[PDB]
């Protein structure tokens, strides 16, 4: 998952 | 806006494009368009079928939809303090949203909601203004910590606190004239309202300080009212709290406010836990208010290294208000002439000569021998090491995940300030200057390693490299203090401060060097599973370059290499299984007897240790981690196949071999 | 048979339908296009026969000064095809492209409570490098994994 | 042609209405083959109020109008  | 209509001309000019080409600006640069919303799917936008509730205030509330709203609003603003944005936590309440946009009703006849509930809502909004401009003071991080965006709202900046103190005192003189004329289980609910008003009148006296005695007498009032509130919270059963969550609560209020990010669906905690957070707020605001009795400049340096050793990470308002209370101290001079805070830490720890530093004015004498002959070195060391001690004070108001990587970024600056300190100390790793900056360098390494363990990023088949590195920097720091407390140039007031600091480190080292003997014991009894992929040499060369990456690049202290740390474990793995038990039963016995000899010893008649250093509950938390870890080494000494396990109790620094 | 396919442009509309339903992070359509219009030889797609069972999405830039860093951006499999051995010959096929082109570190961020894909990455050699306090927009923390090949 | 016509619109304000009468007004930036009109400084214009979103995507299975002059 790519965080914000 | 849009005037000329071209829809048919648009849906036949895009369907003539290629497979995956874009008609964009030459300076559009697709990295820019990765924070954009995609409006029509959920979790991106929030305006799908809103219907904004039609609040209709013109209705009298009984004394149970007032008490349930008083608990829903407190539980709403106490979870804005811990994360979640102001929209969809607190602005979703339809009474706060009506003011941040006399009484509530237009036909003002002052019913029992304008007398009672309306001064309560005014105080929650006024409390969320004093807190909000503490959030904008620049001591935290804008998204990891609080989301402090105020969605173009106004938290009554032009409402006087004298009018708010008279509306709110009038609500107590109204409720106390009606306890006597109601029954025996309504009367119970009105006296539960009267504590929630006097908890809000007491929380408000903490936010505006205005003194130091009335903000401790108010923090002793919060700790007494919350146990009397938390037991009468179970009066609103299930269907009063449902018929006001659809009548006076609009959960989707983000659909009419300015969007800065997608909807952070942070899970709530409830009303019973949100009153515990007020007990958590009042318990460590009492700890920070004890930083007015710090009567030295070395105690200020250590109050901030014990503050990051807490096992709860208190609150973003409590953390960010430490910076405002530790500068205004009137015993050390921070925030104006802050280079007298660095020189006072060195005059105490190792002692400066009387022709170099004048302690009655806390500054370097203007024309002396050292500061005029070797000019641009003295003015360079003092400027370089002031920007470390002042920087270390800015780091204590941080979450422990960014307290650590702000200490890692500070290690290339202590390495410079230590190199031009032991070059000045030849003109007077010992001496006045370089023996304190080496102590700050070694306390920074011990806080990088210990917080890398409490962040649970050393998965348990990597303990024996961690516990071998950790007692190698404990061993260097221990033979540095007792070499400095054995000097003759050090002042005798801080000769008994070093040997009190050295007995604390000897109790911490003896309880962490007892875990190297316990991990090797548990790794051969298969309590700690060592998996098949870790025995690759190209993998364990990356395990060591990822954890102990800042410590390898240093040349002082000497780094423990991987091929050297593997010879400590191999010299300890060739013991017997019944001999590793009796060797680890004596290392925790020596750690138990040395930990109780510190927490019951005096250690406070000295001026500058840290008088509040046992209130972080660190030295007694790893005292229980070597007692309950000792009642299972007796079980393991009887049978080597006992079914023990390694538990991860969340209020403890260290895991313990606990179960049966 | 389960094969690994080097991502032609036809599988983009299935990547958005899969990753949106099991990854708790709100990506738009122009987030996938940022990784696959510039680095398309690092992303791979696994098919059952023609069926699109999961995919991986990667990139490889120079990070700050000279460290060429690969970055596993997102990885997921359909729920009916987990546990078999897909997404370990799908992500190893992506770890081989960014190793022959000479990366010096390979990072990725995963969730803290997500255990099924953090005991999976340790099996490939990744270890925890940082902890990110409240990284994602749920208030949940994140670990940053790293591998030095 | 499609690309030269879309390049003339590429910085003027548009008036996308999606399907349930939510009219977005913002600066046009980018599309694709399906219609994925990236808007900047976007305003919501819901039932009776307006938000201040800033950057949106608006896929083209949910586009009812593309009025653009100013
Ligand atoms: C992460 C996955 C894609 C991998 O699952 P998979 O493809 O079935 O795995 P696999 O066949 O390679 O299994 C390999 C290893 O994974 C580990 N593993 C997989 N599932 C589990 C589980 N539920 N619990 C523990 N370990 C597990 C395990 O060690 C296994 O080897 P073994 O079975 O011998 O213990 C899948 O769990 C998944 O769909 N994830 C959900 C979406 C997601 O979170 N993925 C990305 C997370 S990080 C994105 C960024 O990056
Ligand atoms: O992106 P930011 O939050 O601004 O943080 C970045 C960066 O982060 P990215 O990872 O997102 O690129 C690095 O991160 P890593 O690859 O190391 O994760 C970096 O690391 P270095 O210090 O090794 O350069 C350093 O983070 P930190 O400050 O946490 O050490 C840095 O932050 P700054 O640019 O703020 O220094």
């Amino acid at each position: 998952m790519l965080g914000p | 806006a849009g005037y000329v209509d071209c829809t048919k001309s648009y849906f036949e000019a895009t369907k003539s494009l290629k497979e995956e080409q874009l008609v964009c600006d030459p300076k559009f640069t697709l990295l820019d368009s990765i924070s954009a919303f995609e409006i029509m799917e959920p979790k991106m936008d929030s305006g799908i079928d809103y219907q904004p509730l039609r609040v209709d205030f013109s209705r009298d509330l009984s004394y149970l939809e007032i008490l349930a709203l008083m608990d829903l609003i407190v539980s709403a603003e106490k979870e804005w303090h811990y994360g979640s944005p102001l929209s969809e936590s607190l602005l979703c309440s339809a009474h706060v949203f009506s003011i941040c946009k006399s009484g509530f009703s237009s036909g003002s006849g002052r019913n029992t909601t304008d007398i009672v509930l309306f001064p309560f809502v005014l105080a929650v909004i006024k409390c969320c203004d004093i807190v909000h401009r503490e959030f904008l003071m620049g001591n935290l991080y804008d998204e990891e910590d609080i989301s402090s965006f105020s969605y173009h709202m106004s938290f009554l900046q032009n409402y006087p606190i004298e009018k708010l103190n008279y509306l709110l005192q009038s609500s107590i003189e109204y409720l106390a004239s009606e306890v006597i004329k109601f029954s025996a289980e309504l009367r119970q609910i009105i006296e539960g309202i009267l504590n929630r008003i006097q908890l809000r009148i007491g929380i408000l006296r903490v936010y505006e300080r205005s003194d130091i005695k009335t903000t401790i007498d108010a923090l002793h009032l919060i700790k007494n009212l919350v146990p009397e509130i938390q037991n009468t919270v179970s009066v609103v059963d299930s269907s009063i709290k449902e018929s006001i969550l659809k009548q006076y609560w609009d959960f989707r209020v983000q659909a009419q406010l300015v969007a800065t990010a997608p909807v952070r669906n942070i899970p709530p905690t409830g009303i019973e836990h949100s009153y515990q957070r007020i007990l958590y707020f009042a318990d460590d605001m009492l700890l920070i208010l004890n930083s007015h009795t710090l009567a030295s400049s070395l105690a200020v340096y250590q109050f901030c290294l014990d503050f990051t050793r807490l096992n709860r990470t208190p609150e973003p308002y409590v953390r960010s208000s430490l910076q405002a209370l530790i500068t205004a101290n009137n015993a050390v001079n921070l925030r104006d002439q802050p280079t007298s805070y660095m020189l006072e830490c060195i005059r105490e720890f190792s002692g400066l000569p009387s022709n170099f530093y004048n302690p009655n004015t806390r500054t370097v004498i203007e024309k002396n021998s050292i500061s005029s002959a070797y000019g641009p070195l003295v003015e360079s060391l003092i400027a370089h090491s002031t920007n470390i001690m002042v920087d270390l004070v800015r780091i204590c108001s941080h979450n422990p995940c960014r307290f650590r990587r702000n200490l890692i970024n500070l290690l290339p600056e202590i390495t410079v300030a230590h190199f031009e300190a032991e070059a000045l100390d030849l003109k007077f790793s010992n001496g006045p200057f370089s023996s304190f900056i080496y102590h700050v360098k070694l306390n920074a390494i011990e806080h990088i390693l210990l917080s890398s363990f409490e962040q649970k990023l050393h998965q348990p088949y990597q303990w024996p490299h961690f516990f071998a590195v950790l007692d190698h920097v404990f061993s260097i720091h221990q033979t540095h203090l007792e070499l400095h407390g054995k000097d003759r140039n050090t002042p005798p007031m801080a000769k008994t401060f070093v040997t009190y600091l050295h007995r604390i480190l000897n109790a911490i080292k003896e309880t962490y060097s007892g875990y190297l003997l316990l991990t090797v014991l548990c790794m051969r009894l298969n309590i700690i599973k060592t998996p098949s992929f870790t025995l690759d040499e190209k993998i364990q060369e990356s395990y060591y370059m990822a954890h102990y990456r800042p410590l390898i690049n240093l040349r002082q202290p000497k780094p423990l290499l991987r091929s050297e740390a593997d010879c400590i474990i191999k010299n300890l793995q060739n013991f017997s299984t019944d001999d590793l038990i009796i060797k680890s039963n004596e290392k925790f016995t020596a750690a138990k007897n040395s930990l109780i000899n510190v927490i019951k010893s005096g250690f406070e008649q000295n001026e500058f240790i840290n008088p509040y250093f046992l209130q972080t509950n660190y030295l007694k938390n790893l005292l229980c981690c070597c007692i309950t870890n000792l009642v299972s080494l007796a079980i393991l000494s009887k049978d080597h196949s006992a079914n023990l396990k390694i538990v991860e109790i969340p209020g403890n620094p260290l895991p313990s071999l606990s179960r049966t | 048979m389960v094969t690994i396919v080097p991502y032609s442009h036809q599988y983009l509309k299935d990547i958005c339908q899969l990753i949106q339903k099991d990854l708790s992070e709100p990506y738009s359509k122009y987030v996938y296009r940022y990784f696959v219009h510039q680095w398309p030889e690092f992303s791979f797609v696994a098919l059952d026969n023609d069926r699109f069972i999961g995919a991986v999405i990667c990139k490889q830039d120079v990070h700050r000064g000279t460290t060429l860093r690969g970055y596993i951006a997102m990885l997921a499999i359909v729920k009916e095809y987990r546990g078999q051995g897909i997404a370990t010959k799908l992500t190893q096929a992506s770890l081989d492209v960014m190793k022959n082109r000479g990366a010096q570190e390979i990072v990725l961020e995963t969730e803290v409570d997500n255990e099924a894909a953090m005991s999976f990455y340790e099996r490939l050699g990744f270890c925890r490098y940082k902890r990110l306090y409240r990284y994602y927009l749920n208030g949940t923390d994140a670990f940053r994994y790293i591998l030095y090949p | 042609m499609g690309e030269i016509l879309l390049t003339s619109w590429l910085n003027r304000s548009v008036h996308i209405e999606i399907f349930d009468e939510r009219k977005f007004i913002g600066k046009f930036l980018c599309t694709d083959r399906e219609g994925a009109a990236i808007l900047s400084n976007t305003t919501e214009y819901n039932k009776g109020f307006s938000r201040a979103l800033g950057l949106v995507v608006i896929p083209g299975k949910h586009i009812k109008s593309f009025s653009v002059r100013a």
